[PDB]
């Protein structure tokens, strides 16, 4: 006879709500675990990989779609020029759409952290020259030209010693609304020097495009996509 | 009559211990400091107030001007001086209080009037629908030509963010309104002048060029 | 009116005027009609009445759960056996835009199964900004909480006409910055417009200043 | 199977009830507060500021409102005179209505402690004379001449040298209840002496009234307006 | 739609991304009609739905409980006061095949009696396999956890429509071995078969890869 | 989740039941006593008079 009383929001199924309901099979044992390699606690595990991006996603490319993941240096274009220019968006479309972080970025609202771009080249051992990969704060403008570009945060990539780098975003941030609060960067690829090779060894070659996110992205509030 | 010296800026104000703290709170953190002088607004007979927006008052002048729209975070307290120049024979009473986040509103250069500032319409409601009775709840000091000719007061930073943009966002904005109306007798100086002088405390930037 | 007597001699406990106990009771924000699309869509917002939004002016910034509670009846009291579903749609998600839509089952969107001889549903609704404040005023140039879709479950309409009114609870309540009163008539939600025409002052008047 | 019986007073809502309801989101971390300044836990510090009263509030002033927020004194008018006269009436209309003491207590039933008023003289420099601020308790009647207020509570508010005086109401009280149970007292504002003005300055001055409480004002039983 | 404003400085918790919390609601998994044979037979998938498919096959391992709720009506809202019955029948037992079967009241199926004017029932269901993991991926040559059979109880045909959904909620969850997030759509629900005819390229195109 | 029975005897009005009920105003806090003369505890007190 303890004298109780029923607030607002009896009888009600919130499909939130973390209670504890009656087992289907009170007596049962259920086989216990073993070790499986390769076990995943957080989802920012996987963010934290390098994935290949599509840098190179022209319209023309559509058909023949294994040419996204390599954009290409040649022998014939000239010094100072500017070779590739992408926008750093995880969530939104375009190059970043290949990514495992701008696949998991679509499952959650908002997100900050820093990343990081990892090139590649992959010409002839011969071959040697400079690439000049210019970061430009949010805000800023695109560089017009390789004079400009250096005067910003750069880095001189000479690949006929370096195979590969890695520049770092320092900060991007996302508050999705539609129209949404973005605060991102521009990187862009320029010549420094021409393509320089020998005899017998080819005159194109590609680089591939790496990303992936820091120890100190987050993301929060998870959405349906 | 002291001579305070900031960079390569100098006052001659008298020294004098009656400064307000807004909220009792001083700023801190989480060569752009120095004395910037605006220019000078007359009062007359029939004036009716001004306001400045901060940090809009500071965007396209000095140093500041030029961090403001390179970098692409800043924070920043400040320390506005007020001052009249008035003989023994002149009569008024003028409140200089801040406000923020000071939204005005209709019956753009009116909201972000610059170094200049702006002028009010009805200064009874302040342009913004509050009355003008009740703006000494915030951090306001009085300027009584009868005693003082001098008015400070430091203001630290709010906001919900401890960094923002300063180039849209405006925190707050100063008001100088003559609730008493000058009066003078004939001969003498018609138009009464009154200098703001403003100086950075504590200011940060964090967004690069 | 003015009677000299029963004058009062002690002082009052301070709690009465504590920020918590300022917002502490459960007000209506809203009245939801659907007679017989299907479906309301309610964005959550605290400046709809004219009453609240005055009270949350004194204020320039301000930081607080909520709980709402669900009153659904008929246009006329009565209580019929009919099963209701109140979908709350996040900031950053989108809205149902039919009867039908696919964000009804959506798993992200949390909804509560009723029935309309129960007693109300009550939800309570986290601090949602990604600022750590809701601010009523902003000078710059461009406080969502969130959406309430409401719609009667099942495949084909129903025959009953609903009408809900959502009552709402302000738990938790920090301020900041207080504020001038609003003394003049509102005209819009969004801004702080007023007539410029007439101006209606803040004292009512006498005749002379000596006739108190 | 605990036994327990329901009382009356189950599955109603009532709208003061302070209870614990289902979170509709038990996943997610709201943003941490930050410090901001000003920060008010007591509406009673609100009530503890000087704000102007609108003493001039004639039907001549409608259509200037600038102008009820000072009352004259001038040269012309004689010694043992009236100048002012207002009851201290923070809830009920009239003067009180200008003032954030009489805009709170709009919203609450009833109220009592004591009061401060303070005038400020804003004429210039060179003039002097000398006013006297009388109150008179409530249940008593208003003075007809300078020489029964002067019987009464009374300061002697010279402005040649100080330009500020300050009145203290000690205690006022409510009931409200349509009409209200409230002793409250009158203030009347006597010139003493003329106004002693020199060749240049100007004749007409004017003075500013700021009304605020004190420590030992409360208030209680919240009610709509 | 891209605006510069509004930079937030601060990290977030960790705990938004937990394995927990990235399948810690309900959703809706079956919509079951019974019109006026008289039962149901609904075994349980979880890859019935585009979402959620592409949510467990991020991962090749994973092992959870499940909890499911019926919430029930008739085709418009209505409810009447009609007893029914939810019999799970476990892996390895035999399934009803008619109204009147014998496997209705066979005692090692256990079963749920409610009425429809009930509040929805819940029952939580163990992990049922006999391998230590579920598997969404198998490469060998040869994932069941049950049969929910759905009837009204009685002699005789009801006069009345029957229409529940099924929520489920997923428990105690532990996943191994993530794996690419399926890029083309879906045909059918046992093999991961695409139509190579036309292959939708992950990322969508821009003119120049100049022209940001 | 914890497993309740109702006994006979609920959703009953008994008038003489002593119970806590839910309060009105809970932010309201009343009048403080002070000191009157002449305070009845008993009703036996008026009849030794």
């Amino acid at each position: 006879g303890i004298p109780t009383e029923l607030k607002p929001g009896t009888n009600q199924f919130l499909t939130t709500d973390d209670g504890v309901s009656a087992p289907i099979l009170p007596g049962f044992h259920p086989t216990p675990p073993i070790h499986i390699p390769g076990e995943v606690h957080n989802l920012l595990e996987i963010c934290r990989v390098e994935t290949i991006l599509e840098v190179n996603n022209l319209k023309t490319n559509e058909t023949t779609p294994m040419q996204r993941l390599c954009f290409p240096v040649s022998v014939q274009s000239k010094t100072g020029e500017l070779c590739a220019a992408f926008r750093a968006d995880p969530g939104r479309d375009g190059p970043w759409q290949s990514t495992i972080l701008g696949q998991l970025c679509r499952y959650y609202t908002q997100w900050s952290g820093s990343l990081e771009v990892t090139f590649m080249f992959a010409g002839s051992f011969m071959a040697t020259g400079k690439m000049l990969i210019a970061y430009t704060p949010p805000g800023g403008n695109v560089p017009a030209d390789r004079i400009t570009a250096m005067l910003g945060t750069h880095v001189i990539w000479d690949f006929g010693l370096q195979s590969s780098v890695t520049l770092v975003v320092p900060w991007i941030s996302n508050t999705h609304y539609y129209f949404d609060y973005y605060t991102t960067g521009i990187i862009t690829i320029w010549y420094q020097t021409n393509y320089v090779v020998p005899i017998g060894a080819p005159t194109t070659a590609y680089i591939v495009a790496l990303a992936a996110a820091q120890d100190n992205f987050t993301m929060k509030l998870c959405k349906d996509t | 009559v002291a001579q305070l010296t900031i960079g390569n800026s100098t006052i001659t104000t008298q020294e004098a211990a009656n400064i307000v703290i807004a909220y009792g709170e001083w700023p801190e953190y989480c060569s752009v400091n120095r004395f910037f002088t605006l220019d000078t607004k007359s009062w007359a007979k029939d004036s009716k107030g001004w306001y400045w927006k901060f940090p809009d008052v500071l965007t396209e002048v000095g140093v500041f001007g030029q961090n403001a729209q390179f970098h692409y975070l800043y924070r920043s307290g400040f320390c506005v001086h007020v001052q009249c120049n008035a003989s023994k024979f002149h009569q008024g009473a003028l409140l200089v209080a801040v406000l923020p986040e000071y939204v005005l509103g209709t019956i753009y250069a009116t909201t972000q009037p610059g170094q200049v500032g702006a002028v009010l319409t009805h200064p009874y409601v302040l342009d913004a629908g509050i009355p003008l009775s009740q703006l000494t709840v915030c951090p306001h000091q009085w300027i009584n030509l009868r005693t003082n000719n001098c008015a400070t007061i430091i203001v630290p930073y709010m906001n919900t963010v401890p960094f923002d943009s300063a180039l849209n966002h405006c925190n707050f904005g100063l008001l100088v309104i003559p609730v008493v109306p000058l009066d003078f007798n004939a001969g003498a100086t018609s138009e009464i002048p009154i200098t703001v002088t403003i100086a950075p405390m504590c200011a940060e930037f964090a967004g690069l060029r | 009116n003015l009677i000299e007597t029963r004058c009062v001699l002690n002082h009052h406990s301070t709690q009465e005027t504590a920020i918590g106990n300022f917002f502490s009771r459960a007000g209506l924000v809203s009245i939801i009609t659907m007679p017989t699309d299907g479906y309301v869509n309610w964005d959550i917002d605290l400046m709809g009445y004219a009453q609240l939004r005055r009270k949350c002016e004194l204020f320039t910034y301000m930081r607080f759960d909520a709980e709402f509670t669900f009153v659904v009846a008929k246009p006329n009291g009565v209580l019929v056996p009919q099963l209701l579903q109140y979908m709350y749609v996040p900031p950053g998600a989108p809205k149902p835009t039919s009867r039908d839509s696919f964000a009804w089952q959506t798993a992200t969107n949390p909804s509560v199964f009723v029935k309309m001889t129960d007693p109300p549903a009550q939800v309570s609704v986290p601090f949602m900004s990604p600022a750590s404040a809701y601010q009523w005023f902003y000078d710059g140039y461009p406080n969502m909480m969130g959406t309430f879709s409401i719609r009667t479950v099942g495949t084909e309409k129903s025959p009953h006409s609903i009408t809900l009114r959502v009552y709402m609870r302000i738990k938790h309540v920090r301020a900041w910055i207080p504020r001038p009163l609003r003394n003049q008539p509102y005209l819009f939600k969004t801004n702080p417009n007023y007539k410029g025409n007439d101006i209606k002052c803040t004292s009512t008047s006498r005749d002379k200043i000596t006739t108190l």
